[PDB]
């Protein structure tokens, strides 16, 4: 009959009350700065479209990070343009520092704040019971101020979340795959990062929303909590369902495409089987015991939902008695 | 033709000035010399183009160490030489010629440059350039000069010219070399990190 | 191939061997056509593929591949076969004497064709210095990038060399020259040079 | 054989002191620290010597380096010995500290700053009480040096340094010197041209102490007169003859007479006849406020062809010609 049609629960008409300008992105006139306040470090990393350099503002001795551009999609790079200037100063969003080009190639660079990431990456230290719950509730906060102003992030990953762990600073970063959300719109399903993948990404519903950034939250609380990392370990986009199935179960999942009347693509039918939604208690060992307590399992099943629409929006993930400690503190200090 | 402009002539041996004859006769212009070169007679005689000493003796091939001592001779009285006014004015003049090549760096924009020694003791160094300009050593480009002993030319020549015509100073380079990278110059917080790299390696 | 026989050419000993794979990519050729005549015939030439035009379209796909090359030996694969060059001495030794023979890099002062030939850059010493080869005194500059080197040791920081052990110390009679002394040899050299009065 | 002679002053100074004093083959050399020293700038060139305006860079004064080119290892022994010998006596050059380059080996010598003026400059400022004044001056180092045994044998303008801001003066350059020792025949290639006393260029080497005398004669002549130089000979020969053209032969042929001198045939077609000229001929409008009666005494007093006939530094001192300074 064709899929049926969905809604974000909150902020849903936002960007129609918005002037043109806001969410006009390939109107955007881009604001050029001055190159030689900059001068490069070390190289960070490379990519297809960009090369990477840490880099040095000499006009303030502060770190920052060049990204240089080869000018490919004309577009995507302007939605990511404005996107970071709507978003600028927002709590815990990266702040977009200064674009700027080369005067001669013309090949132009994005200059970001610099964010002292800190990997537990082998000290083979980690975090804390107060840790999780501390980081959780700062990305939260920018997750519930970018869907605020009207704008999906749509690549919530470990990764893209940037912690600094000796100054408890957390930034969001890598919105060239944020978009706006426009209600009724269809949208690319392609986004992402396979382990992170809401279902709907994954069943082909391309109308979802704000809600898809929720799914990916719960993913990587997951993997914190339970000390698996991925969660869910797909070896492609087929088995990831799969792998959700195995958890979630079957039964939610069927009751999930026949509320949207989504079609599944046959191939599903023979990998995914009929399986039991399993209790949480089943990934508990020695080793992540002291991280799970039933207000984080409370918390986690509010957000790993089939259905889009029954996952917790950003703010009301934000009220959960999981971070009432947190919430204190946050009012102590002011 | 003389020794001298013979040995002046040889191929490799462009960097070298032709030594007035009545510097060499005066015999206060040798003081000390003849304790430095084996064979200090015979091979002083063969640069002053006078007859040789006698037959029946090169047993060690005697000819061969006396034409080596003449040459090694020779080089020595040419370091004393050129820091003289006479041999400054000699080489200044090859030097507006540009017999003494010219600076590799680009910055200096082939600056003339003067023969040097890095060492005043035979043996040790071979014969390097020196550019007034940038005011550092460099090799000659030719492998013809790359045989040609540096005590012959002396330590301390150009420094001497200099003061004896500071006229001839160039100014100080008005550019140097700014390393770009996509149009962003490149800190030198970067150099220290580039070096540890190599070392921690 | 047009490729491995240009490479092999008396003055062409810089360059290295642009991978086929690079070029037939047209992802990494944007632009470019913008930037020579006879793009289309020129880029013809180079994956082998009337005495007017014939001798022109030779010099366009030289152009061409030159512009080319100075984006390959920007990327990992690019920088890995120049490195294998660098590590046999093919772009010469540096002339400073404190640098010890220190192996070069080839680099542009300019990124725009006709505007400089190409330079040497030396890791130790980080100067640039004229190639005391008179075979490459043309070759384009623009062909080797303004970043090339730079970009190397940003990927490979293991390969910078050690500031040099020593140092050149001017000794007159073993007496150092006072900088007290350039200072005025400087002048006598301003104050010298100075307008001839022109008779009327 | 040509007339021994011996001085007429300090006769015995040197056989009767120890043997570490003029025995200076023996003397051994204390040596410096090089590094304190950089050079600024060239100031002077001579036959022996090259000369430098220097900085010691640790106490950041100006100094003076006297780096000496190959010469014996007698010659250096000499001027080193000779000038700490005569260390802090009147009007002599004061030797600061000896260094030597340690690869070269090459010797130099290192003074406190002179801030001597230019030799041109004071010779169109100088006038007839600054002569006398600073005859006087180098009469009291002439005197001091010979009372201690030791002939300069190379006075000239050159070798006199004046600070004619400050009023003091210096005799430098002992490399020509010598200690006196009765009877004993020295070298003749000693001076400089015009400034060689006539028992030099007809060479007769048992001279002493006066030899300075006929030098500092020249040298008035050539300050009272504005002439310089006075006696100017093309070569040695010439030299004489240009003397001859002044003192006259008649004194010159009595003085070979009086010691058996032997004369180089060479002088005889180019000697001659000549009269004994008045000093009033070298005197016009531009020299004149500087040439005196007592003047014109004093020096004909010194340039004598008899070396035992000129007057000894002490008695120099006495002439009226300097009563007019002695006072101050
Ligand atoms: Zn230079
Ligand atoms: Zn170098």
């Amino acid at each position: 009959s064709g899929p049926v049609p969905s809604r974000a629960r909150v902020y849903t008409d936002v960007n129609t009350h918005r002037p043109r300008e806001y969410w006009d992105y390939e109107s955007h006139v881009v604001e050029w700065g001055n190159q030689d306040d900059y001068q490069l470090v070390r190289k960070l990393g490379r990519g297809k479209y960009s090369e990477v350099f840490e880099a040095i503002n000499i006009t303030n001795n502060e770190k920052v990070v060049v990204k240089i551009l080869k000018p490919v999609k004309k577009k995507k790079i302007k939605r990511e343009i404005k996107i970071l200037e709507n978003l600028r100063g927002g709590p815990n969003i990266i702040t977009l520092a200064d674009i700027v080009k080369d005067p001669v190639s013309r090949t132009p660079a994005l200059v970001f704040e610099h964010v002292n990431n800190t990997d537990f990456k082998q000290l083979r230290q980690t975090l804390t019971d107060y840790d999780i719950r501390f980081y959780m509730y700062e990305i939260l906060k920018a997750l519930d101020y970018c869907h605020s102003m009207g704008i999906m992030h749509r690549d919530v990953k470990p990764h893209n979340v940037m912690i600094d762990h000796e100054h408890r600073k957390l930034r969001l970063i890598d919105w060239g795959l944020a978009e706006f959300y426009h209600p009724g719109q269809e949208y690319n399903v392609r986004v992402a990062s396979r382990y992170f993948k809401g279902p709907e990404l994954l069943v082909d519903y391309q109308m979802y929303d704000y809600s898809l950034d929720m799914w990916s939250l719960g993913c990587m609380l997951a993997s914190m909590i339970f000390r698996k990392e991925p969660f869910f370990h797909g070896h492609d986009n087929y088995d990831q369902l799969v792998r959700i199935a195995k958890v979630l179960g079957t039964e939610d999942l069927y009751d999930y495409i026949d509320k949207y009347n989504i079609e599944l693509d046959p191939r599903f039918n023979d990998i995914l089987g009929r399986h039991s939604r399993k209790r949480w208690e089943r990934f508990v060992h020695s080793e992540n015991q002291h991280l799970v307590s039933p207000e984080a399992l409370d918390f986690l099943d509010k957000l790993l939902r089939y259905d889009h629409q029954s996952r917790l929006t950003a703010r009301e993930a934000m009220e959960h008695p999981y971070f009432y400690t947190v919430v204190k503190d946050q009012a102590r200090m002011g | 033709v003389s020794w001298i402009s013979w040995f002046c002539g040889l191929r490799g041996n462009e960097f070298f000035c032709e030594v007035d004859e009545d510097y060499i006769q005066d015999k206060f212009n040798l003081t000390g010399l003849n304790e430095q070169v084996p064979h200090y007679r015979q091979a002083l005689d063969m640069i002053l183009d006078l007859e040789p000493d006698e037959e029946l003796e090169d047993n060690p091939n005697q000819s061969d160490l006396i034409e080596q001592a003449a040459e090694m001779l020779y080089g020595l009285i040419h370091a004393r030489y050129i820091l003289t006014n006479r041999g400054i004015a000699q080489m200044l003049e090859k030097y507006q010629q540009g017999d003494f090549g010219y600076c590799p760096r680009v910055y200096c924009e082939n600056q003339p440059m003067l023969p040097i020694g890095l060492s005043d003791i035979p043996g040790e160094a071979m014969v390097k350039l020196y550019c007034p300009k940038c005011m550092d050593v460099y090799t000659p480009k030719s492998s013809r000069h790359h045989h040609t002993d540096g005590a012959y030319f002396g330590t301390g020549f150009p420094h001497m010219l200099f003061m004896v015509h500071p006229e001839y100073r160039p100014k100080r380079p008005a550019n140097q070399f700014v390393p770009r990278l996509y149009g962003f110059k490149i800190h030198p917080m970067a150099y220290q990190l580039q070096l540890q790299a190599a070392s921690n390696f």
